[PDB]
């Protein structure tokens, strides 16, 4: 009917806003990404810190792991992509090519690809094993807020502050749909269902949109929440009811039934902007993270 | 990054 999550625990160490937290593919780890240029991981049940990975030059605002749990990369002010080793803490890659700050990555499902969003409007696709950038997409005229590949990486979205969705042929880089929502708001966030039949998107007119991909027809709306600042990420939460989970401008967690749009639960205790949330891939966890005022995680958990 | 808007 309705989740109860409750605060199980709160992650102390950025010194920073937080703009990322992401649960590995295994389950296992929390990995956190923050203006402070580092890198943290926590163990997803019990919270403890596992260790910092250290060097970007400049903040972070995305990070991502590969799907045997091994790898993460990060993007960075720097204008650089870093793949890093989870167990070492090096740095394995520096994906360099961006021209301005890489804002968006994300591993495909096979995790030999990377894919980066930039303040310089391209989307570019890398090669993980080289380093080497494999395309450059000319994708928006404005900032990129987000990329995604859907379930086997066939597709990459993207979305821009150019109003923008775009969906992309990953083998050849070619455009096969825009999706022009008449009025084009910014869209801050972008990502393909667990079944990569729809996208979720964000626009800065505080609406999360769920779209048909297949027939380009917006299906769902939520609102309630506060978004007209900030690139906050969204999530399907699937392990037990099926909900959309966001972060809000107004210092909560926001979660609505997918179906019935309704607002189900809202997640108090952080002190800013909620700039980033993950759900658990197996457990009814999620992860929220805040910015300035805050610059701290939390961990909640439900019965369902 | 992120964290600052834009």
């Amino acid at each position: 009917v309705k989740p109860n999550y409750a605060l199980k625990f709160t992650l102390a160490g950025h010194t920073k806003a937080v703009s990322s937290v992401k649960f590995s593919p295994n389950g296992e780890w929390l990995a956190s990404s923050s203006a402070d240029k580092l890198i943290k991981i926590w163990g997803a049940y019990d919270g403890k810190f596992e260790k910092t990975i250290s060097g970007h030059k400049l903040g972070i605002s995305d990070v991502a792991w590969s799907s045997d749990s091994n790898l993460l990369v990060s993007a960075s002010d720097d204008k650089t992509l870093k793949i890093w080793d989870v167990s070492s803490g090096k740095c394995l890659k520096t994906l360099k090519g961006h021209s301005n700050y890489v804002f968006c990555c994300n591993f495909n499902p096979q995790s030999n690809l990377i894919v980066s969003g930039s303040f310089d409007e391209s989307v570019r696709i890398w090669d993980v094993k080289t380093g080497k950038c494999l395309k450059t997409l000319p994708a928006h005229s404005d900032p990129v807020s987000a990329v995604h590949f859907n379930r086997d990486g066939s597709l990459i979205v993207s979305s821009s502050y150019d109003g923008l969705c775009r969906i992309w042929d990953t083998a050849s880089g070619q455009c096969l749909k825009t999706l022009i929502d008449d009025d084009n708001p910014p869209v801050s966030f972008v990502k393909f269902s667990p079944n990569g039949k729809y996208i979720l998107a964000a626009t800065l007119d505080n609406t999360l949109k769920l779209w048909d991909y297949s027939k380009g027809k917006c299906l769902k709306t939520y609102t309630g929440h506060k978004n007209e600042k900030y690139c906050i990420f969204a999530n399907f939460s699937v392990t037990g009811g099926k909900w959309i989970v966001s972060g809000s401008e107004d210092n909560l967690v926001y979660i609505w039934n997918l179906q019935t749009k309704e607002i189900v639960q809202k997640l108090q205790g952080h002190t800013d902007v909620v700039i980033s949330t993950a759900c658990h891939p197996t457990e009814n966890i999620i992860a929220s993270a805040a910015l300035e005022n805050d610059k701290t995680i939390k961990l909640w958990k439900s019965d369902c | 990054a992120r964290t600052k808007q834009t």
